């Protein structure tokens, strides 16, 4: 994708992340665990459903049209009926093809972005207390128990509390 | 089609009788084509030309 | 139009026989004909010039269905219509159709080498239908009410279901 | 003849009389015919006798 | 948007920024102030006028066409005229819908991008002399008066001048 | 572009980079050099060939159609034949214009992206041992010979080896 997160610096997806699209995996002094991130998960889902609903909205209603099958050769008038119809179908078919190519490219790039956006947000909370290991993981340079990790996950992590500890360990 | 329209070949204008029982994917009519038989017209000429060509 | 609603009108056909039928078109056990059409023939030894009118004093368009008989032989032509050649002319204030029947054989169908040709004429409010014939007229009995809307037709062998 | 270098549009018509009496009064012949043609086209029209709405 | 700046890490827009689309707000020892950034604002403006000028460029000129309203029922030929026209209108109507959907998404995404690009440039000038607070603001770890701020805004900030001071303050 | 790398923080392209689309230029104690980045160049190339093959895929095959030129005025039926065709052409003409407009915007942004993605990867390998000078160049705060640079280029650079040396140079 354009952002290089999904199928990029994130090496692979997590088959085991079954209650969210994006999330956190951790290891600390109390062991390891997993949690979906709801805001990013919900961000991808809402965009895709909005998009999906735009696409499947409002078929046209048509009633009396033209004949499209013919049991006798007639020539000029039939040729025109057949040409008009044939042309219409190819145009719609192109539209259909184009619609999905652009939509799918866009669905992929927006999901990659959400991954990247979650990652950047995590980095920003951590300030100087962690370093990006380059594989979508942060090495956190201080003691950080389950409540601390959760403090990161729920967006209330207070970097100042841990800053002294972390910098000494980093440097 | 050379000197012949598809219709002149169809009816069998003599200088076009060379084209008898012939087949094609694409028949090519030349601007130099001419009729040389009884003078005639075809109501809905365009359709006959179309349906034979097809 | 989406409907077959039909309204009979009291046409008067002076000096002709009405309600012609054929064993090609049986209705119950006897000869019969299309229900919406009226096959007119000679009365006694004559078939007069028909000349009839029907004003549209309604505020919708009327569809009139009518026809022309093409007999297979001259004996038949004269037997039915007396005249050696018939004619049917149907017109409105802004339209007209005149049809001359053509005698001769067509392929034998349901016992008949003869044919009927069907034509239609629409008459708008304030317009009027005039019918003029000295033979071979297959007359209308009335008109179909014309509607506009979403109705259509489809060819299918799919079964209907609920 | 068209000895000009543009197309000419000719407008013409055919009268449909209301009675056989009218037809012969005007035209003597009991049934008329009008034929207008070019070198590769033709139109022949037979008038139609009968009453139409006034 | 895809970049997560506008309606993202920048928490909201500034109703008070009336002389630019993007800009700076600061606090220092001499007080606070605001200034539009001309280059990024102009970058967004030039692209949007460009797309817009592309969209409103060159209407088609048409003259003799077909009748599109009819006063009499005629059947087969009229059905086709009406079908051809009805079909044409639905195709163009579809194009119009699609064109604006794609453009508007792209207009939204390109502006988020310019925001993100201005932010990234500021970070890069500042080098090790500031930290991203995660809300579109930088904490600058040295005394930085109005001329210093202006040096940042106009692209001449000299990170080396302040590095000793800033690092002492950070660490 | 959307990512701001090409025609952005990378001030200009390198006319001299002729064996790759993206790459590295370096200066160290053994001199200077250049190398194409293989993965990114190929990443950009595959997408452009992919899109292109999609674009040049499958023309329609048509046979008997309608007449499109006429030697006589005929009126209503000819008007309709000409209108249908004229309409078809304007629609396709629109589709063609739109397709290339969209592809090119996308081609430009994806190439900008690969630059940005390559740049980000380089930053990440370097950890705390280098700083982004802001113009697409990294300042490396340790002695870094040709094998070291190549270790960066081939993705095997071990940041820990140099960290003590580098941090000392950055902060002290
Ligand atoms: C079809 O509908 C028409 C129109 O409603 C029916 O014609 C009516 O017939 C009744 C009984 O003779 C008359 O009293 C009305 O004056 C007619 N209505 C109109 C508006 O003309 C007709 O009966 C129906 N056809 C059949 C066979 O049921
Ligand atoms: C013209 O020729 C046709 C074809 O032979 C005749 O149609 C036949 O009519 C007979 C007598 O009723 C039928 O038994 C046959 O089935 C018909 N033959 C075919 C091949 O259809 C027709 O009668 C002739 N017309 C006249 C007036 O003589
Ligand atoms: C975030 O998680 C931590 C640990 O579970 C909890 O103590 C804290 O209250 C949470 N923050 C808020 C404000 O919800
Ligand atoms: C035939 O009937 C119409 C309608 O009443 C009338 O106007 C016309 O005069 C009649 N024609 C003749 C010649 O009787
Ligand atoms: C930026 O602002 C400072 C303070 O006014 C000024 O001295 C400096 O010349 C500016 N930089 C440039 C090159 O515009
Ligand atoms: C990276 O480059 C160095 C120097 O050429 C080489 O020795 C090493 O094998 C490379 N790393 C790998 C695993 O390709």
């Amino acid at each position: 994708g354009l952002f290089g997160a999904i199928a990029g610096f994130i090496e692979n997806g997590w088959e085991g992340m079954i209650d969210g699209w994006y999330g956190f995996r951790h290891q600390n002094s109390e062991g390891t665990g997993q949690a979906a991130d709801l805001k990013s998960t919900q961000a991808a889902i809402d965009q895709i459903n909005g998009k999906l609903n735009r696409v499947i909205e409002k078929t046209n209603e048509k009633f009396h049209q033209i004949e499209k099958e013919f049991s006798e050769v007639e020539g000029r008038i039939q040729d025109l009926e057949k040409y008009v119809e044939d042309t219409k179908i190819d145009l719609w078919s192109y539209n259909a093809e184009l619609l999905v190519a652009l939509e799918n490219q866009h669905t992929i790039d927006l999901t990659d972005s959400e991954m990247n956006k979650l990652f950047e947000k995590t980095g920003r909370q951590l300030r100087e207390n962690a370093e990006d290991m380059g594989n979508g993981c942060f090495k956190i340079y201080h003691k950080c128990d389950n409540a601390c990790i959760e403090s990161i996950r729920n967006g209330t992590y207070d970097h100042d509390v841990y800053r002294d500890e972390a910098l000494n360990n980093r440097f | 089609g050379i000197d012949c329209t598809l219709i002149d070949a169809l009816l069998g204008d003599p200088h076009c009788d060379v084209f008898q029982n012939e087949t094609w994917d694409l028949f090519v009519e030349r601007s130099k084509a001419f009729s040389n038989c009884y003078p005639y017209d075809v109501p809905d000429y365009a359709s006959l030309r179309s349906l034979v060509a097809s | 139009s989406g409907t077959l609603e039909f309204i009979t009108e009291g046409f008067t056909w002076t000096g002709v026989t009405q309600n012609g039928g054929s064993n090609a078109c049986k209705r119950g056990p006897g000869s019969g004909f299309f229900s919406r059409l009226n096959w007119l023939t000679k009365s006694g030894s004559t078939y007069p010039v028909l000349n009839v009118t029907m004003p549209n004093n309604d505020n919708f368009d009327k569809l009139y269905i009518w026809g022309v008989h093409h007999p297979s032989t001259n004996q038949e032509q004269t037997s039915l219509y007396v005249q050696a050649s018939g004619r049917v002319t149907v017109s409105t204030r802004r339209s007209q159709q005149t049809i001359i029947p053509n005698i001769g054989s067509r392929p034998w169908v349901r016992g008949l080498s003869s044919r009927i040709s069907i034509y239609w004429t629409i008459v708008k409010p304030g317009d009027v239908l005039v019918i003029n014939s000295n033979g071979n007229l297959i007359a209308p009995r009335g008109y179909f009410k014309m509607r506009t809307g979403k109705s259509s037709i489809m060819r299918s062998d799919a079964p209907i279901d609920t």
